[PDB]
RNA sequence: AAUGGGUAAUUAUAGCGAGCUAGAAAGC
RNA sequence: ACGGAAACGCUUUCUAGCUCGCUAUAAUUACCCA
């Protein structure tokens, strides 16, 4: 057969994140480490390439047997999941990780927000001579929330793989909410909550009443 | 009246065209104007140039009715300052901008001052 | 999972202040009530080109008339009858303190605060505090620092701790290892606006300082998360009670002593330096810097030529200042306990 | 100035002729120049060696304009940026470029500055 | 001692700059 | 009574798979000036 289901999750940001961005024609005095944004909103956008990178690589701790060194030298759970280049049947992997975008926009102008962005000043200070290394980073705010699918495929290869993947799925994102997905992250930047955690399925017949049970619980 | 083909030349004019210590000729051309303090300059447009990329005009002409008030302040504290809002066409300049791609090169202007500042001292 | 996580609870000493490197300038706060406003200065010249003000507003600007009281924008709004203040904007109270032509302070930094206009204290601030006292309690990153001679001793090795991807290498890291994160923002009720006190060695006054700084009051519980990944980072930041004692006991060897003891405050916990405020001497290896900072003021305001000036302020006492009287503080002067989870 | 002929073979003779340090006898024989300053500008010519591409030459006036300024300010922060751009003629290559074959000649020049930056040292 | 005030410095630094696999296959 | 007439160089075929814009980094220091 074939099915896809579609994790749906909204990513709440706490000290809101900085994955890093684009532009060279910036300034001399602002913003020099630029976030990522849409280029028609210019709202901030959370990558889904950040988010299979940093979830491949914390779930890699977790599920490899013998060291990683490279991706497709992951242990058939990953590989499965996150595609390698390497195996015959594992390079097309069962997850589709869209780009998150910002959703509650308007709930964040009845908080008092000038912008859905801030600017930090950072500062190396050094240890001798005691002089100053200012820089203006970029990062989005706080309260920010987004919008994530994910989607997962269901052929015949996953005979009895689905609620096992599934395990892997809910364990990668509550693995995420202990690190800090992209920017400085030791410095605050990071922390990453994940409500909502939904599955319903877009194509196919599958049951999703039994899959919202290791979500949600 | 500042155009994308010339400001970065009446920037350089205008950073030239401005006045040094003529006593003290122990390492002389130095300036009576501080990096300091031109850098202070600077940071009445750095938190404009971003929301010209971000947001619309017609949410920063507020704060440009106000920049108009930063630059007039800074011009009356320091003599310094002074003869550099005068030299470059600032308060000229600053009225000339009714869109964002003047706002934007207005705060490009500045960065040229500042530019050729740490580049002549 | 790896990571052993800590709860820092930060107490707030001496005030605080730390950040952002903005500054509203002398004519941009209104103290009408004991109550210095911080208006959105854009909406306050908006709402005063209405009433034909701004070619006023601008003579106000320029115009240096004596006795400050007439120099600090009440005077513009109670001199042309101005009765509407509604404008975005903050009140932080007045400290009673820092008097009477009052209210005639001058520049106040602002406080790091988020995009909704609560303040907060940035995880990357308490980790450079937390650095510093790391470094300072090891003689690994003691020895050799100050290193190239180049232009003029000119900067630290910055590889004393070993930093980088490192190719061919596995990746060490130490201080990826220790994850400091901000703090859930406090109220700015909590703001206070000290000044700043000059108190000097061999010519024995307070001088003052037109410096203001929005400050946390003291006595203020802040909290923190602080989560490791490594053997040795959980092993540091264990021992950043002892390391922390370490560093302030040889800090007060090196530096307090010789400035008088009812200058100087009890710890009452671990004792922490964070930010602006607390002199060179804790944002340094202080044993290997001594020749070489000193070196850099040549200037009309040297750093004379002995390790420095104490550092204190003016704020209200509370439960604190057992030892001097007029109410100084020593800016910065904070503790810290860890607790695991 | 710089053709389509020898511009290439301007920049690594811009290199050889860029001073080192004739200290540091740990890997000696290194540039004062450090390749985050010079790919900092690259990240620029690099820009607009893309947009050149798609965009018209109208449409990248003011984004030219700013290089000069880049130039100008990257070579008042360091002095082995200023005599990269005193070696290498760059702001005399930067008033140079009028069309756009002339914008991506100065795009690909700087290209070959960082090429041949990493192919020696 | 008064009263008026702030002044100066740094404005990001050091890196990575793509890597691998496929490089046309069947037919008429 | 044209070595000519008639005859689609056409059908099928994802520039695709893998890849964290990441690493370190207190908005700080000096204390004065008319």
């Amino acid at each position: 057969t074939f099915a896809k289901i579609k994790f749906s999750a909204q990513i709440r940001l706490e000290t809101g994140l900085h994955i890093g961005g684009s532009d060279a024609f910036a300034a001399i005095g602002a913003i020099n480490s630029p976030v990522i944004k849409d280029p028609i909103t210019n709202l901030p956008i959370i990558p889904g390439s950040s988010l299979k990178g940093k979830m491949r690589t914390l779930l890699a701790k977790v599920y490899n047997e013998k060291v990683a060194e490279k991706p497709s030298d992951d242990s058939d759970i990953l590989s499965r999941l996150f595609g390698n280049s390497k195996d015959k049947r594992f390079k097309m992997g069962r997850l589709i990780f869209r780009d998150a975008f910002l959703s509650n926009a308007d709930e964040l102008d009845s908080l008092g927000v000038r912008s859905y962005t801030e600017v930090k000043f950072e500062n190396t200070i050094d240890r001798i001579t005691a002089e100053a290394n200012p820089r203006q980073i970029e990062r989005a705010i706080r309260n920010s929330t987004f919008d994530f699918e994910l989607i997962y495929e269901i052929t015949d290869e996953n005979e009895n793989q689905v609620e096992e993947d599934f395990k892997v799925i809910r364990d990668g994102l509550k693995l995420l909410e202990l690190d800090y997905l992209g920017g400085s992250g030791s410095r605050g930047y990071g922390k990453v909550a994940f409500e909502n955690l939904k599955a319903t399925t877009v194509f196919g017949n599958y049951d999703v009443k039994t899959l919202n049970e290791l979500l949600t619980a | 009246i500042l155009t994308d083909e010339n400001y970065v030349d009446i920037a350089e004019k205008a950073i030239l065209k401005l006045e040094r210590n003529t006593r003290n000729r122990k390492n002389p051309d130095a300036f009576f104007l501080t990096t300091s303090k031109l850098r202070n300059l600077l940071s009445l447009t750095s938190t404009l140039f971003d929301e010209s990329k971000v947001k619309e005009y017609d949410a920063l002409l507020d704060r440009i009715a106000y920049l108009r008030v930063q630059f007039v302040y800074q011009a009356g504290r320091e003599i310094a300052v002074k003869d550099l809002i005068e030299k470059a066409q600032i308060l000229e300049a600053l009225k000339e901008i009714k869109d964002r791609e003047t706002l934007q090169r207005f705060c490009r202007y500045m960065e040229a001052l500042v530019a050729y500042f740490k580049f002549y001292g | 999972n790896d990571y052993r996580t800590f709860k820092l609870s930060l107490l707030t000493l001496a005030p605080i202040h730390i950040g952002n490197g903005e500054k509203y300038t002398s004519r941009e706060f209104i103290y009408e009530n004991k109550k210095f406003y911080f208006p959105d200065m854009g909406k306050f010249y908006n709402k005063m080109v209405e009433k034909r003000l701004a070619e006023k507003f601008e003579a106000f600007l320029i115009q240096t008339r004596p006795n400050a009281r007439n120099n600090r924008l009440i005077s513009f709004l109670n001199d042309n009858r101005i009765a509407e203040r509604s404008f975005g904007g903050y009140s932080i109270s007045e400290t009673g303190l820092e008097s009477n032509s009052a209210g005639a302070i001058n520049e106040v930094n602002k406080f790091i605060r988020d995009a909704f206009g609560n303040p907060y204290i940035p995880g990357s601030s308490l980790k450079g505090a937390i650095r510093t006292i790391l470094m300072n309690t090891t003689p690994k990153w003691n020895n050799e620092n100050a290193v190239n001679d180049f232009g003029r001793f000119p900067k630290e090795n910055k590889n004393l701790i070993p930093w980088g991807p490192k190719k061919g290498k596995e990746y060490d890291d130490l201080f990826n290892a220790i994850r400091v994160s901000d703090s859930k923002p406090f109220d700015n009720k909590s703001l206070i606006l000290v000044q700043k006190w000059d108190y000097s060695a061999k010519t024995n006054k307070a001088k003052p300082l037109p410096l203001y700084r929005e400050s946390i009051s003291p006595l203020t519980k802040i909290e923190f998360e602080i989560t490791t990944t490594t053997d040795e980072a959980g092993r540091l930041i264990e021992e950043l009670g002892k390391r922390a004692q370490a560093f302030y006991k040889d800090y007060k060897a090196f530096f307090l002593s010789e400035f008088p003891d009812d200058k100087i405050q009890a710890n009452l916990q671990y004792p922490i330096y964070l930010g602006a405020g607390s002199g060179a001497w804790t944002k340094t290896l202080f044993k290997q810097a001594d020749g070489i900072l000193q070196r850099r003021y040549s200037r009309m305001k040297t750093k004379m030529v002995k390790k420095g000036v104490l550092k204190l302020t003016k704020a209200p006492l509370k439960t604190s200042l057992v030892k001097n009287h007029e109410s100084f503080y020593e800016m910065g002067k904070a503790n810290f306990m860890i607790k695991e989870i």
